[PDB]
């Protein structure tokens, strides 16, 4: 089916290091392929325009490790879409945490972002940078950072952003006059609340609307390197997002969050943890890391706030 | 010598039509000359703080057909004055007919508005759009008009409003935004009480003191011209305000009245050539001096009847012929509210002479509509299919004015049935029927958004709601519409010939098919009118190949549920509804779709 | 038709200011659009790759009085192409004028230039520096120009100039430490010869290929723009490179050429499509390329020629007139300026007062007398008095720009350094002074290339400037002394008024140590220029002055930090109130060798 023997195997280890390969939403020519996690679920569907946002068209199957799966024919990119959970008595409509792109149908300010199927094939010219790139040799090379926060570099009109390709050029002229080797972005993944910086994260696998398409951002980095400068990445393993529909509470039951009602109370954030003993907690987080370095070709991934870890 | 001797046989004539060249106050800079008709007055005199408001310092002579008039001295601009009228036995001090402009002396417009010696002085920078304005061309043009009362619109602070100037570039920046064609302005000439709208006139003449000077208006409208923006002026008439000092009984006696239920004693005596100049010569004082493009007239049918009243129709009669001669690009529109034949026709024709109605009927029938369930519309299907019988009887505009979203009538959004899904449907499919439907459009201010509220004069629009997703959705709406309107021919001639229909008997289904069309270009309406997505939906077409989906409703821009064609719809060579090829579609839920073959 | 009606009734009237709109050639998805003005012609076809340089294949229709216009489906921008026309026997191969963009097929420009379908398309970001720019207003700003060849400035590589893109970067950081306001462009239009410097220009409407794409040249004019700097382009009405390919005898027989028996590459300004052309290209590069600045160079050769017997060329004068009148009225923030080398009055007045509406007017007296006053030794200097002082007398009649160009420093006139008297340290110092003078005269203020630092070498072309002069410490402290002269400028007002406001004398009859002391005033500030054109130092040198109180030494030319002896007042000078050149109070000062002194009293 969907899920190999080897895939369920590694997710119930804690190994699943590439799990955006099966999590997701995952297009195909004819139909998409969706993949979520919610052990403690009675009942998982998807929901869309493609069956008029039908609960019972399409329930994904029960696999292993409290995986689900199913596959939806006409439901293609760009379509927007919701998981409908049932936790016995009580169901809730729920994002996809591996979602590659969402996006505000709305297109208004404060709105919900809806995760969208999208297709992340991209072709790269960043040949050069990436081979003679250097990491922990860095720290016998010269290492200056310019820290930004995309929408509030520039703007190409009063209270509108550059996209991520209207800001490339830009930015990397900008970069390149006052010499800097590398820039460090604020928390690109999505996020509701604009006024959080990006440190309240809804999509981890998903880049933020508000400056593109996910190709517009792969444009991007791959711009920069062109032009020999380096994308640092501010990645935010340590709290997510309070949003009602986002990873909080999502089987109807603890998952990301930690299961023990004491160790949930933590000064910084609490409740919003994330329980680093789950194996599929640390499925998702690592692959993360992993997803941002080969999808999106970046040099570098900043935590912060790692004393409250 | 005032007054040209042509001047008072012009004005013995009724046809002094520029007669605002030479009545009312006009400065010089030693002092300002005062022109008033008062046939039925013994003596007029000026008083001002030019002579102690003394009467007897200032009389005019009367010279021919009850025209008075003096020259002051040291009457200045920006100064209020008063006209003492001696009737016999009484005296009385009246407002200026003819005044420019006036102000509130205590300071509230419901105590005391005086008239104030103004210079009309504007250098116009619109050079450019009046020498393309089109009007009796605009038959075969888009014309959108955005409905507007300006108080209302936007305010500074609550209970402040925006002056003429610092309206400008928000209704400008706004009106390209949603791509109207035309503003009309709710009557700007001056009225005491703000809660009227201004349809209790006192000063034709003079623009409200509320939002600035006369200038300040010009410059307002000449901005907008630049911008492309026309400007229609709603004109009232058909009654003036029950002011005491204003027109009622203004020499002693009966002169702007006759010597109707709704105005009794208010109504002009279009009989008297004096009255004939006075409303005709300010028709074309705003044509002129402020270089409107349009003026609408209101309520109609209580000129025309009291049956039939003849001195009034030959008055509009009149009055739509003297626009047309000296500004042959002009438009007027007309709202009569009785089925009263040819308003849109030329007076050579037996017609009012007017070139656009309301279409009121129109109006009436799809509110009534659409204030139904969709359960219950199969029952009134011919309420909705009914509309096209009438809809070529005039040149019209279709209309959702204030009127409707007042006095408890409902905003649109209030009106429109279940819960708020179906509500921003609903209003978004009744808009995409209205742009479809034959003639011009109208829209109330707010309506882009579909706000919560009955137009509350007395307080702003509620833009806060264009945050929150349905609302928003409906402002995309109303503008891509409006995009489709300009870019497509098929909308801009209201013809029988620009109308064809595909379907009208799906009552159970209750959905329309219809075709709109100039030589080459078709586009195709396919509504669903109720909250059930339709598959396999075939509709009938003249041509085959490849179609595309032009716009459709239910897209999740505008809040819908995104069911869609998308584009890419080909036509099969089997026959449906009596036509050639057909079109195998699906129907979205409450929605407008709109194809056209591709090119 | 791809011509309306109204578009051959503006072509006829001379007033279609737009024909790059409808001239050329545009491209569209599946084809391009070609229109050609060729009034003697009998037939008219594109010939390119997209017919097999076909001449039958698309022959142009005629659509009003002497334009062709044709459709080609399959051109597409980068194609080359081409116009064939023909005069009766004979047919010749031609160069669109309207050209947007021009190659060389060879890979050379002097064997062959050929026109490319190009689209225009482009982004800006320079909305922010639009709404400041002043324009006329300018006039009461300080207007300060570095004068450039692109291709000259620097190499990447030796012999090998910078692209469009590769500039920018490097001229705007180079511009704005050293203060200039704007920039102004020698002709980038499309030239055949490189070492015409632009000056002979074939495709008006096409920056030149030898720095990039057009979008190139916009993106500089945009980087430049979001830095703060102007940009002002040479434009050359006057003539037209002789080309058998382009321009002369467009249909065979005259047309851009007058009819009537650099003479023959004149334009003809009679023709109402000629002018049509020229003030389209006027208001073309300030349109597409939000170009601030036009400056047209040999105006006089305009004016005149050489029972009516007039040697004033009034086709021209129109020309210019209706040519200025333009501008503003579709650019009301532009700039023009002219070099006329004649006493032509009025040059930049407006045209409703009999002017030739230009903006500006380049001081060109000036830079004559000046110069002439500075190659004479100081020795010297005392017979040649009149020739300093009489300069105010002329400053006042235009709008003036103090200008110091390429023209002065070619051809056997050599360099600005080269030009003055004496020893290294003296050259310093007279260069030192001159710029100072310069800045202190009334008049906006303009230096071409090298001068700057002080280069020995006469300008050239093929070469790239001397910049390893900058490791000498002359050639620094010249730069570093224009730097601060452009900085106070900039910040004192009382330089940025020009008029017989703005200057006051304070004495002019020191013959034998040939000083001048002047002054610059706007409301209540002032500034005191107090000048030594002799390398012998003056002590207890007294100069009237109006206010009494402290003084404040604004700037010396003889500091060290500009490469001077460091003679100076230490700062502060003490008012004596004690009368002096017909004025209350007197500073006594020391005047350092070949020095200028900015003085200021104390706020």
């Amino acid at each position: 089916s969907w899920l190999t023997e080897e895939d369920i195997r590694r997710w119930e280890s804690g190994t699943f290091y590439d799990s955006y390969r099966k999590l997701g939403a995952h297009p195909d020519e004819e139909g998409t392929w969706f993949c979520v996690w919610a052990p403690h679920a009675d009942a998982v569907s998807v929901l869309g325009a493609f069956n008029n946002w039908d609960p019972e068209a399409h329930q994904l199957e029960r696999y292993g490790a409290g995986l689900w799966a199913g596959y939806v024919p006409g439901a293609l990119p760009g379509h927007a879409y919701k998981y409908r959970i049932r936790h016995g008595f009580y169901q809730a409509d729920k994002t996809d945490p591996y979602a590659f792109a969402m996006e505000p149908p709305t297109g208004s300010p404060i709105e919900g972002l809806a995760s969208i199927i999208t297709r992340l094939d991209y072709t790269w010219h960043d040949d050069a940078w990436m081979q003679r790139r250097k990491g922990p040799a860095s720290l016998y090379e010269p290492v200056s950072i310019y820290e930004v926060h995309l929408g509030s570099w520039r703007h190409k009109q009063p209270g509108v952003s550059f996209s991520y390709r209207e800001i490339a050029e830009p930015l990397a002229d900008y970069v390149q006059d006052l010499g800097f080797t590398h820039v460090e972005l604020l928390p690109i993944m999505e996020h509701p609340y604009y006024g959080s910086w990006g440190y309240q994260v809804v999509g981890y696998y998903a880049p933020t609307f508000r400056y593109g398409t996910p190709q517009d951002l792969m444009y991007l980095i791959d711009y920069l390197h062109q032009r020999g400068i380096g994308v640092i990445l501010d990645w935010v393993p340590s709290h997510f997002a309070a949003d009602p529909q986002g990873l909080v509470y999502f089987d109807g039951t603890t998952l990301f969050e930690y299961d023990d009602p004491r160790m949930r109370h933590h000064p910084d954030w609490g409740t919003y943890v994330f329980d680093y003993n789950k194996p599929g907690v640390r499925n998702f987080l690592i692959s993360n890391a992993l997803f941002w370095l080969d999808y999106y070709h970046v040099d570098g991934l900043r935590v912060d706030a790692v004393a409250s870890m | 010598s005032w007054l040209t001797e042509e001047d008072i046989r012009r004005w013995e004539s009724g046809t002094f039509y520029d007669s605002y060249r030479k009545l009312g106050a006009h400065p010089d800079e030693e002092g300002t000359w005062f022109c008033v008709w008062a046939p039925h007055a013994d003596a007029v005199s000026v008083l001002g703080a030019f002579n102690n408001w003394d009467p007897e310092a200032h009389q005019l002579e009367r010279y021919g057909a009850g025209l008075w008039a003096g020259y002051v001295p040291g009457a200045l601009p920006g100064h209020a004055y008063k006209y003492r009228i001696r009737h016999g036995f009484y005296q009385a001090d009246k407002t200026d007919p003819y005044a420019f402009a006036m102000e509130p002396p205590t300071g509230s417009p419901i105590e005391g508005l005086a008239s104030i010696i103004t210079r009309l002085d504007y250098t116009w920078h619109d050079d450019a759009w009046m020498q393309r304005r089109k009007g009796p061309a605009s038959l075969y043009e888009p014309v959108s008009i955005y409905e507007v009362h300006l108080g209302s619109w936007r305010h500074k602070q609550p209970g402040v409003s925006f002056s003429y100037r610092e309206i400008a570039e928000p209704l400008a920046d706004y009106v390209q935004d949603l791509g109207f064609t035309h503003v009309e302005l709710l009557p700007i000439m001056e009225h005491p009480y703000y809660g009227s709208w201004g349809y209790q006139v006192v000063g034709y003449y003079a623009p409200t003191f509320r939002y600035g000077t006369p200038q300040d208006l010009m410059y307002l409208i000449d901005y907008l011209h630049q911008r492309g923006i026309g400007v229609i002026l709603d004109w009232v008439p058909s009654h003036f305000a029950a002011d005491p000092q204003g027109l009622v009984y203004f020499d002693g006696t009966t002169l702007f009245e006759y010597d109707h239920p709704d105005w009794g004693t208010y109504v002009f005596d279009y009989n008297k050539p004096g009255v004939r100049n006075f409303l005709i010569s300010n028709a074309l004082f705003w044509l002129d001096y402020y270089h409107v493009d349009g003026l609408r007239v209101d309520a109609v049918a209580s000129m025309l009847y009291r049956r039939e009243n003849l001195e009034a129709i030959d008055f509009i009669k009149k009055f739509n012929e003297t626009v047309y001669l000296h500004f042959p690009e002009a438009i007027t529109i007309a709202e009569e509210s009785t089925a009263w034949p040819g308003v849109s026709a030329p007076t050579y024709n037996n017609g009012l002479g007017f070139l656009y109605k309301w279409n009121m009927g129109w109006m009436h029938d799809t509110l009534d509509y659409m204030r139904r369930d969709p359960v219950h519309r199969k029952y009134h299907h011919d309420t909705l299919t009914f509309s096209l019988w009438y809809a070529f009887s005039e040149h019209y505009i279709l209309p959702l004015s204030h009127d409707e979203v007042v006095h408890g009538k409902g905003s649109l959004w209030t009106k429109m049935p279940g819960d708020d899904w179906q509500k921003a449907a609903n209003l978004r499919l009744l808009y995409g029927h209205m742009w479809g439907h034959p003639g011009k459009k109208l829209l109330f201010m707010g309506g882009e958004f579909g706000q919560h509220h009955e137009w509350n004069h007395d307080t702003q629009l509620e833009w806060h709601l264009l945050d929150q997703p349905y609302h928003r959705g409906i402002q995309a709406w109303v503008r891509d519409l409006n995009h489709l309107y300009r870019t497509h021919p098929a909308l801009w001639h209201d013809g029988p010939e620009g109308f064809e229909w595909i379907d009208f008997n799906d009552r159970d289904q209750s959905v329309i098919c219809y075709l709109r069309k100039h030589t080459d270009r078709l586009l195709l309406f396919v509504l669903n009118f109720t909250p059930v997505p339709r598959e396999h939906y075939r509709v009938g077409v003249p041509i085959g190949g490849p179609w595309r989906e032009v716009l459709n409703s239910d897209a999740v821009a505008y809040g819908g549920s995104g069911m869609g064609n998308f584009g890419r719809v080909e036509a099969v060579p089997e026959s449906w509804h009596g036509r050639p090829f057909h079109l195998e579609l699906t129907l979205p839920p409450l929605a407008i779709l709109i194809l056209e073959p591709e090119s």
